[PDB]
């Protein structure tokens, strides 16, 4: 639904990253795996947290209630 | 101070790159699987939903708040709820927070571990404070919330261990490697033709002499040498987490001679 | 406050067996939470 | 909410007077979620499934297109990964854990 | 179905941190069961056991992965009693650890952050 808190392999705290990737895409227009390091994502366990999160989140507010 | 000695290549808020030597094997794992799995640290254990109002479940929520780290530096200080003399939580060991949300705009309302409030007395001690790391002072994003909807909850913050569960283990991950040459023979290199060029040198390589060819097979030499790095969740500094991961190790081996010595009495 | 909330237009409202089930005049009524308040366990 | 005046085994403790419980109610076991009568009265109302438990998440109270007041409860549960649950890749092999 | 989780590491009711038995089939032998304890007491004192001289065996196993205990078990040379080699084994544990954590600390020290 949204950013999980923690890598669900090692625990990082991953969380507090997911405005600021939205952010290091759209308007420094970086790519993906740049966007990541830059976040400090090295172990691909991390990575993919961020890289493969679907924000549904966003859908479930256009309700109306 | 002969025995384990430690080196230290990096070091950060939350790395620390070192070397252990001087150890045999089974203490450097020890203390590899301590440090990941018996730290007391501070988390949200329960939570009591007021209201909520949001798109996400109750429970959905309440994970999520367990998984927020909260200051542990003082834990020592605090008590196990289930050791407290109290009836079910207090100040002498736990923390209480609130988390009240309302989105009172068009615009999409955000909720952060900032906006946790501690409301029980922390008696000083330097505990129970959501940690915060990201450049505008957020934290995590616990819940999103659209105009007119509501989020109202108390949470208790209790002691714990990884071994309970993990949201309450200090520390990410651990890298740990020994013997980066393989002089040893621990492993045992797969290939299609040459295991040298198909598989890639450690970092580590640059710290240790290649064995010259013409040699035999070292059998007397161990794996002493340990190329470690801890990185630290935030919840404590990790100098602490090495560092209170050896003497959990301590409090244990210790406490294993406390029943010896019980059972002559 | 009282019992039920409507599925459309938001109303708390609260009637019974007067009357037939309605609100608006949505035919749709939900149950509000209780004030029982609920623990879980963050695990 | 019916007493006694033949019921079934689960309380029908956590009803309120409507015959409903009501979102928030933590339910489990064969706890009575819908309080049904038949006429002094015959009992008909709903158990939870005997293997279950949760949290009561959103009662509907309507209508048919005519007459019949009927009524909905959904209940929500979390399912924690757990021994003998399943799982697959994407190419045919299923396992659970063991 | 599943136990709690505080049954990894919380003793009891009834049950007490080591048992220790008399072995059977060799002289001087013992096997000591340690309860709320995993791989990483295990291998530890065991691993310090085995740099003893006067210890002509030591070995211990986690019979089930379900249950947190284990059976340890210390074999030594006559006239010196395994309780004492547990003994001596965790004492110079707690040294060998106690030189560690002092050496980090003065190794953090140093650092610039
Ligand atoms: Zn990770
Ligand atoms: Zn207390
Ligand atoms: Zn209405």
């Amino acid at each position: 639904m949204i950013v999980p808190v923690r890598c669900f392999s090692c625990g990082k705290v991953v969380g507090d990253k997911w405005e600021s990737y939205l952010n290091l895409l759209q308007e420094d227009e970086l790519d993906e795996g740049t966007a990541l390091s830059r976040l400090g994502l090295k172990r691909y366990c991390c990575r993919r947290m961020i890289l493969t999160h679907v924000d549904l989140i966003e859908k479930f507010l256009r309700y109306n209630p | 101070e002969e025995g384990p000695q430690v080196k230290i290549r990096e070091a950060s808020k939350d790395n620390v790159d070192f070397i252990l030597s001087n150890v045999d094997l089974a203490m450097a794992n020890s203390l590899r699987r301590v440090m990941i799995a018996e730290i007391p640290t501070l988390a949200i254990d329960s939570v009591e939903v007021e209201t909520n109002t949001t798109v996400l479940a109750d429970e959905f929520i309440a994970h999520r708040l367990g998984l927020i780290p909260l200051q542990s530096m003082d834990i020592e200080q605090l008590e196990y709820s289930r050791d407290c003399f109290c009836e079910d939580h207090c100040d002498k060991c736990s923390v209480v927070l609130t988390l009240q949300a309302f989105g009172e705009s068009e615009s999409t309302t955000n909720v952060y571990s900032k906006d946790l409030v501690i409301v029980s007395n922390l008696m000083g001690r330097n505990i129970g404070h959501p940690i915060i790391q990201d450049k505008e002072g957020n934290g995590v994003l616990i819940c999103k919330l659209r105009k007119g909807q509501e989020l109202k909850l108390t949470c208790v913050a209790k002691k714990g261990i990884a071994k309970e569960h993990a949201k309450w283990g200090p520390a990410a991950a651990i890298e740990f490697e020994y013997d980066p040459w393989n002089k040893l023979k621990h492993t045992d290199y797969w290939y299609e033709q040459d295991s040298a060029k198909e598989w890639p040198q450690s970092k580590n390589c640059e710290y240790e002499d290649p064995p010259n060819e013409g040699d035999p097979f070292d059998y007397k030499a161990q794996a002493d040498t340990f190329y470690m790095n801890v990185e630290s969740v935030g919840s404590i500094p990790v100098d602490q987490v090495v560092v209170r991961g050896i003497d959990t190790l301590q409090k244990k081996v210790a406490s294993i001679l406390l029943a010896l010595t019980q059972m002559d009495q | 406050t009282l019992k039920y909330i409507c599925a459309e237009c938001s109303s708390k409202l609260s009637l019974s067996r007067t009357d037939a089930v309605r609100c608006c005049g949505h035919r749709i009524l939900l149950k509000a939470r209780t004030k029982r308040l609920v623990q879980f366990e963050a695990r | 909410k019916p007493q006694r005046t033949r019921m079934k085994h689960g309380t029908y403790d956590k009803l309120d007077d409507d015959g409903l419980i009501a979102p928030g109610v933590r339910v489990s076991g064969e706890d009575v979620i819908i309080g049904k009568t038949t006429p002094s009265k015959r009992d008909a109302s709903t158990p939870l499934r005997s293997t279950e438990n949760g949290i009561v998440d959103q009662v509907l109270v309507t209508t048919n297109q005519d007459g019949l007041k009927f009524v909905k409860v959904r209940v929500r549960t979390t399912k924690i990964p757990q021994i003998g649950d399943k799982f697959a890749s994407r190419h045919g092999q299923k396992g659970t854990i063991g | 179905n599943a136990p709690d989780r505080f049954e990894l590491f919380l003793l009891g009711e009834g049950e007490s941190k080591l048992k220790i038995d008399p072995d059977t089939k060799a002289p001087n032998a013992v096997v000591i069961t340690f309860e709320k304890e995993d791989h990483t007491l295990g291998n530890l004192i065991r691993a310090e056991l085995l740099n003893d001289r006067k210890v002509l065996f030591a070995a211990y196993k986690v019979e089930h992965p379900f249950f947190a205990r284990f059976k340890l078990r210390i074999q030594t040379t006559e006239g010196y009693d395994p309780k004492d080699a547990l003994k001596n084994a965790c004492n110079s544990i707690i040294n060998k650890l106690g030189a560690l954590k002092t050496n980090f600390e003065t190794e953090w020290n140093l650092q610039t952050l």
